[PDB]
């Protein structure tokens, strides 16, 4: 689900190292948005301050490389967390009923977002459906997806 | 009209499309 990998990990290793003042594995909070924009990504004020609050809780003015990647690993989760897709999911639910129609989620994945392919919606009906029934189980589904 | 839900709707479908295309990965992994 939220674990880094060994190339996520020695990017945001360089990137953050880039803005260490000693070698010593650290940098300031004025320094993480700018250590953030090296990676590319561009935060808000309001979310820098929501991550420091949470981070700096003693009020040093300063954060470690796993401190940093704490919240990297929550701003990549922002697209694809297990909460993100049960939500996602209960928006297409039509009963509250922790399903949807397999007709229904290939239209919605088909409709909506990037597309998927021909192939590709169907492979994801043959695995989000229990039987084949015509019934995707999204709260399966979405624990399967985001399990290791 | 009645149950509209089209600003939320087209966006939580990217959501799911992350999750399954990274999914996807697993159904090709190397053994």
């Amino acid at each position: 689900a939220d674990q880094l990998t060994e190339e996520q990990i020695a990017e945001f290793k360089e990137a953050f190292s880039l803005f260490d003042k000693d070698g010593d594995g650290t940098i300031t909070t004025k320094e993480l948005g700018t250590v953030m924009r090296s990676l590319g990504q561009n935060p808000t004020e309001a979310e820098l301050q929501d991550m420091i609050n949470e981070v700096d809780a003693d009020g040093n003015g300063t954060i470690d490389f796993p401190e940093f990647l704490t919240m990297m690993a929550r701003k990549m989760k922002d697209t694809d967390s297990e909460e993100e897709i049960r939500e996602a999911f209960r928006v297409f639910d039509k009963d509250g009923n922790g399903y949807i129609s397999a007709a229904e989620l290939r239209h919605v994945m088909t409709n909506l977002g990037e597309k998927l392919t021909d192939e590709e919606v169907d492979e994801m009906i043959r695995e989000a459906d229990i039987d084949g029934d015509g019934q995707v189980n999204y709260e399966e589904f979405v624990q399967m997806m985001t399990a290791k | 009209g009645p149950g509209s839900k089209r600003k939320q709707e087209e966006v939580s479908a990217i959501i799911i499309q992350r999750a399954y295309r990274r999914y996807l990965l697993k159904q090709k992994v190397k053994k």
